[PDB]
């Protein structure tokens, strides 16, 4: 077992914190001077880490007053070997983070400690950032509003917070750079995650993209909405809620067709008018306005998905964000283009050494194997969790649920106690808060668009007599410690409102309640008209839904509909298991190609001088033109080499060095080699001419714009090609190796095409 | 006459396939010469020894 | 050569081909493994009898893993309605249908052990099996069930670890393990030189019409209009649906010898009569009447299966349900009468192949005097190639993943 | 209704399974023993943080 090794490492600390109390402070911080000589001299991480951890626990309660017990050294002993720390919701998973965190930053090498959202990262980086700078290690702090400047000063740091979202655009603008002197990011040395399934099994379904801005169009988006506005909910189209999908019908496409003069809608002409109606008919029936965006001061500002928040700069692709721009009239901003692109799967797959603890991770233990080779560790839980944890209560319609959670908050304030209600959107969010705006009840909210007061709202939330209504926001971190004398009377009632897309979210809305031993109740109030089961439940029950009954009093009391409630949230766990694993491999086919170019591209911007670089590009655009004509099937003196001299002339060799005498049909080897000369002279010819150090700036910026743009249209093609994949299944076979071989295929023909740019661009400049 | 009609459609849909050509037809069929002459000889030389360690074994 | 070179140079792609060729020794250690309790007869004196088929462990050979799929596919399709609820909700049906296919072949492994026990015992006229009872038959069917579970995890085994698929590599292995045997027995026919060469320029003039018609895609061109599709076009690699020239595979050959034999084993199953002797003479498939039979019945149950496994309807609503569609078509129900028109003519090709391959070998055996053992090119020739290709693509995929080359070097 | 063919295709193949139990005397069992193969298995948003 690996348990009993993490017990007897925390007996160890135990035992070496008998003799680490009474040294004095400026006696610590040259225990840190101490460990990094001891570090350097010979010693590695596993040794020094029993007088680590110990160091850090008295560190810890000089500047914070709270000691880590002995199972919060052993989930730091299960965090330095690379496992996942599975702690349970409430206990102390922040000291935890403190004690490898300092272990493995006393190399320099640098630990970035990442977190969910900006909240959670600024509020661990304060108080750890606290423990830290008492021992002399330095902690930044990154965010999304810094500059670069700011932010190649905080991963200059020994110790850096961030998101993962933060982590992996300044991954992806670090190969966007012109200098070398302009990345932001140190090598990638580890990461501990805090709240590990949220961040590479839940949100690893999503990839990160940058993308640059390309031409404005305007015209087509607002008639496509002047049309799709007028369209007839139920005859004119369909709308699948099973998947959010929409499509037109045959009197849509005959409106269509009529109302924009064409003949036929689906021509290989009219490609861009059909996605435009498909776009507007999106994001006006299949996307509502305060679920999955908002308006704020005239722009769209879309809801994450996960945490509840506004994502500021990101916009919906493929043209959707404009068309929701154009149906609330606000301006039609310019359409994207796809820069760089990466997965949170083969982003933290390149960081050495990877932790992370959580509070839910036993059912993903299979994956956390599988994809990045970390066990998870469950780690015990230092007092009994008291936490009263009761069953659902199912109704029939959503006003019932309404009525009876604003009951039940209702029936709970009048005894002081505080209750968390926790929704998923912001229109829920109000609706519940305007039931209780009557009935008389001061709450508070926490949604969205209520980001700025998040931490006197929290900090309020657990006081005597205090309603919160909280969206995801609060539901993944929020410590909301309990208020004098509301441990006495069950402290923080959290009162769900749905079920969400797995298990482990909502323990995780009942994580809020419980908070190491103290107590409390939680209680989901459920329905049948929910999300949940009209999108996902099975279609056999909806008969017994109508057997039930109607007067939404009392729930209901039976074991088929809770059967239908755990069987339609087990199946949308599989379809995210199985979306995951789909684009994890095809992301491992773009990993290859990325990982491939952007390490060339980033040894030709810190090369000092790039003269073979650009003379084997040459020299292998040139093989390959001799290839391309002269072919080898063909017999000698057929070869029609007058189009390779006027080929030659154009790309290499300013139209009048090369004549067809001096070549005359030879074998290729030693007409390559007379061609090669030639440039190769015409090359020492520019680079005396043109200044030693103003050539290399010269070739290494039609180098980088040459990789740039060839590596935008791959990474566009290979989208489309990632689309056309399934249709590959229907001849039997199976698509992944299609997908494989035509992007091999694609990748060199992209490699073959920069050479004959770089080539062509060199020698005719 | 629907049926030379249908025979006509017969022979554009077979203009339309996309056929192998001579070097892949030529690389293929060396390879499943090649992968049953292999097979075939270290199938019959399997038996051979095994039946006859069989025998040696009685 | 350079790419067997290339095969053998690269340490993971060796190191699968080395494990499956391990798996299919320990395959062939199998086939001299008797079943006990049947060893004390005639079959170590059998030299009228079996003599190509024999006896041995994995007698079923996958055979019940095939039956089980084939009957489980035809039951997807809107005859036992969980199923198809269970193909519809997603990969975890997959699961539930993979362990049903495993539970199913090892009922149908065990009813077939007990009807090849008593049918080799009638064939060898009862003195095969010494004390004709019920637990020693028992026994015997638990041990071919056993054969027969063996295999397929080695199939398993062979596909998680090996090279290509498993059931289909140890499929192939049975075919071409067979093939020595039928060499020997040509070469002690000998009636000349120039026989030999016509028959085997003939076997390889039909290995070539066979990859022409295997590798053969009919590919509709798809429009998806859920993506801009701007300003980074070459033109090269488009979307397309691909349907096959011979989609149903090999199947059909299976359905037209079920229905062909299956009034024979009836008649025989009743006794000898006059019109019991008249059905076992028509419904040869060496005669003339037989084989318009034959050929009429792998026609027909090519077209069946070409529409149960293309399904044009699902595949029209898929489409729809999903973007895309072709270019000019609506995509309703005309994306589904085009493609059906597609599959008529397509299939009418395929089918016409089809049947000229499965009754190739009586003409050989007929026209070229062979002994009527070989069957040179049935659907064996089908299987042969078919792995065979499939296996040297995926080690093709394996090695251009070895060869990121960079624009450096 | 379709449902009877494939039940009856079905149950055909089950007889020529099962009905081995007179082998001639077989010139076709056994060549229905080795000559089959396996059927082929049968067949939201996304976002992009513009900044460059
Ligand atoms: N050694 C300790 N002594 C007292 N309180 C502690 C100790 N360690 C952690 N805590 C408290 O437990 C609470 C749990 O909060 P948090 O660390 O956010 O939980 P988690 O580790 O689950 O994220 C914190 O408020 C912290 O004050
Ligand atoms: F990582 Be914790 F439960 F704030």
């Amino acid at each position: 077992r690996t348990l009993n090794r993490y017990e007897k490492i925390a007996n160890d600390i135990d035992a070496i914190r008998g003799d680490y109390e009474n040294l004095s402070d400026d006696a610590l911080k040259h225990k840190t001077i101490e460990f990094k000589e001891r570090l350097e001299k010979g010693a590695t991480t596993d040794d020094l880490l029993v007088e680590a951890f110990a160091v850090v626990r008295e560190a810890s309660r000089r500047v914070t007053g709270m000691f880590p017990f002995k199972v919060q050294l052993m989930g730091g002993v299960a965090l330095h070997d690379g496992n996942i720390a599975e702690m349970k919701t409430g206990e102390g998973k922040t000291l935890t983070s403190t004690l490898p965190v300092y272990l493995n930053a006393l190399t320099g090498k640098g630990v970035h400690v990442v977190t969910v959202n900006e909240y959670l990262a600024s509020r661990d980086a304060e108080q750890m950032g606290k423990i830290f700078e008492f021992l002399g290690l330095t902690v930044g702090l990154n965010l999304n509003s810094m500059s670069k400047d700011e932010k190649r000063e905080a991963y200059a740091a020994d110790i850096t917070y961030s998101t993962n979202n933060e982590l992996g655009f300044d991954y992806l603008r670090d190969n966007m750079v012109l200098y070398k002197e302009q990345m932001v990011q140190r090598p990638l040395h580890f990461a501990v995650i805090d709240e590990v399934d949220s961040i590479l099994i839940d949100e690893a379904r999503t990839p990160l993209i940058i993308s640059g801005q390309a031409a404005k169009s305007t015209k087509l988006y607002v008639q496509a909405n002047a049309f799709v506005r007028t369209l007839k909910a139920e005859k004119d189209y369909t709308y699948d809620i099973k998947t959010k999908a929409v499509q037109l019908t045959e009197e849509g496409m005959t409106k269509a067709e009529k109302a924009f003069g064409i003949d036929n809608l689906f021509d290989v002409k009219h490609v861009a008018l059909n996605h435009h109606i498909n776009q507007a008919l999106k994001a006006h029936v299949a996307m509502q306005k305060d679920v999955d965006y908002v308006v704020e001061d005239g722009q769209v500002v879309i809801v994450d998905s996960f945490t509840g928040r506004l994502m500021k700069g990101r916009r919906y692709s493929e043209g959707l964000h404009q068309a929701i721009e154009a149906k609330e009239g606000l301006e039609i901003q310019n359409e994207s283009m796809t820069l760089a692109t990466i997965t949170f799967q083969n982003y933290f797959r390149m960081y050495e050494k990877l932790a992370g603890m959580t509070g839910t991770a036993k059912t993903e233990e299979e994956e956390f194997r599988n994809i990045y080779n970390m066990q998870v560790v469950t780690i015990p839980t230092n007092r009994p969790v008291v936490r009263d944890d009761r069953p659902d209560l199912i109704y029939r319609t959503m006003e019932g649920k309404f009525k009876a959670v604003a009951e039940d908050v209702a029936q709970r304030y009048m005894t002081g106690q505080p209750v968390l209600v926790g929704t998923v959107a912001v229109e829920t969010s109000e609706l519940i808060s305007k039931l209780l705006k009557n009935k008389g009840i001061p709450h508070q909210v926490l949604n969205a668009k209520n980001h700025e007061r998040e931490a006197q709202i929290i900090e309020e939330a657990g006081q005597k007599g205090a309603v919160t209504i909280a969206t995801n926001m609060a539901g993944r971190g929020t410590d909301i410690k309990l208020g004098e004398g509301v441990k006495e009377l069950g402290g923080l009632a959290v009162v769900g409102t749905e079920r969400h897309e797995s298990r482990r979210i909502d323990n995780q809305l009942r994580g809020r309640s419980g908070r190491q031993g103290d107590p409390g109740i939680t209680q989901f109030y459920l329905s049948m008209e929910d999300e949940l089961m009209r999108r996902f439940g099975a279609e056999r029950t909806m008969a017994m839904l109508d057997r039930f009954g109607m007067d939404d009093s009392t729930p209901i009391q039976s074991k088929m509909v809770s059967r239908a409630v755990e069987s339609s949230q087990k199946r949308v766990e599989g379809n995210n298991f199985d979306s995951r694993k789909q684009l994890l491999q095809y992301d491992d086919v773009l990993r290859q190609q990325r990982e491939v170019i952007y390490k060339q591209r980033f040894e030709v911007i810190d090369s000092e001088n790039l003269r073979e670089i650009v003379e084997n590009m040459i020299k292998s655009s040139l093989e390959r033109a001799i290839a391309a004509y002269t072919p080898r099937e063909e017999l000698p003196e057929e070869w029609k080499l007058d189009g390779l001299v006027d080929l030659i002339n154009t790309t290499y060799l300013d139209e009048g060095a090369l004549e067809k005498s001096d070549i005359f049909g030879k074998e290729p080897d030693e007409m390559l080699e007379l061609i090669m000369d030639r440039i190769i002279t015409k090359y020492n010819e520019k680079e005396e001419q043109f200044g030693k150090e103003q050539m290399r700036e010269f070739e290494k910026v039609i180098v980088l714009r040459a990789v740039d743009s060839k590596w935008m249209d791959h990474i566009d093609a290979m989208d489309q090609l990632r689309q056309g994949i399934h249709l590959r299944a229907y001849a039997q076979t199976n698509p992944l190796r299609e997908y494989q071989m035509e992007g091999f295929a694609m990748f060199e023909h992209m490699i073959e095409s920069i050479e004959d740019e770089v080539a062509k661009f060199v020698m005719k400049a | 006459q629907r049926v030379t009609n249908f025979f006509k459609e017969v022979v554009r849909e077979l203009k339309k396939v996309s056929w192998p050509n001579r070097k892949e037809l030529v690389n293929y069929t060396a390879v499943v010469l090649a992968t049953v002459a292999f097979f075939t000889v270290f199938f019959a030389v399997i038996d051979l020894g095994i039946s006859q360690l069989i025998r040696l074994v009685f | 050569f350079r790419t067997i070179s290339n095969f053998m140079r690269v340490s993971d792609i060796r190191n699968k081909i080395i494990f499956t060729l391990l798996m299919l020794i320990v395959f062939r250690i199998g086939t001299f493994i008797p079943v006990p309790s049947v060893n004390t007869d005639v079959l170590k004196l059998q030299d009228c009898g079996g003599a190509l088929q024999n006896f041995s462990i994995f007698a079923m050979g996958v055979m019940p893993y095939i039956t089980a799929s084939i009957i489980v596919q035809l039951l997807q399709m809107d005859v036992v309605p969980k199923f198809a609820e269970w193909s519809k909700q997603g990969e975890m049906g997959r699961r539930k249908l993979a362990q049903f296919t495993r539970y199913f072949t090892i009922v149908l492994g065990f009813i077939q052990a007990l009807g090849m026990s008593y049918g080799f015992n009638n064939l060898a006229g009862g003195m095969l099996i010494q004390n004709p009872g019920i637990g020693t038959y028992l026994l015997i069917a638990v041990v071919l069930t056993a054969g027969t579970a063996f295999l397929m995890w080695l199939g398993e085994q062979i596909t998680a670890k090996g090279v290509g698929n498993g059931i289909s590599i140890i499929i192939f292995a049975g075919i071409v393990s067979g093939i020595p045997t039928i060499l020997n027995q040509i070469y002690a026919q000998t009636l000349n030189i120039v026989r030999l060469l016509l028959v085997a320029l003939a076997v390889v003039a039909v290995i070539v019409g066979v990859i022409y018609i295997q590798q053969a895609f009919r590919k509709i061109p798809i429009q998806y209009a859920k993506r801009l599709e701007g300003r980074n076009p070459v033109g090269g690699h488009s979307t397309h649906l691909p349907l096959k020239v011979n989609p149903a595979g090999v199947i059909p050959v299976i359905f037209a010898v079920s229905f062909l034999i299956a009034p024979p084993t009836i008649a025989s199953f009743f006794g000898t009569n006059d019109v019991t002797l008249w059905i076992r003479r028509t419904f040869d498939y060496t005669h003339p009447v037989g084989m318009t039979i034959y050929v009429v019945l792998i026609i027909a149950f090519t077209y069946f299966y070409a529409f149960v496994q293309v399904n044009p309807e699902q595949m029209a609503d898929n489409l729809k349900k999903q973007g895309g569609y072709i270019p000019g078509i609506r995509p309703g129900k005309n994306t589904q009468e085009y493609v059906t028109r597609i599959l008529y003519r397509l299939t009418l090709v395929g089918s016409l192949f089809l049947a000229f391959i499965a009754v190739l070998p009586v003409f050989f055996v007929n026209f070229a005097n062979l002994p009527p053992s070989a069957q040179i090119g049935g659907t064996s020739l089908l299987i042969v190639v078919g792995v065979a290709l499939e296996t040297m693509k995926q080690l093709e995929s394996q090695l251009v993943k070895r060869h990121y080359r960079g624009f450096i070097k | 209704a379709k449902k009877t063919i494939l039940f009856l295709l079905t149950v055909l193949t089950t007889v020529l399974v099962s009905g081995w139990v007179v082998l001639g005397c077989g010139v076709v069992i056994l060549k229905t023993l080795h000559m089959f193969e396996v059927p082929f298995l049968l067949v939201d948003s996304p976002h992009s943080y513009h900044s460059g």
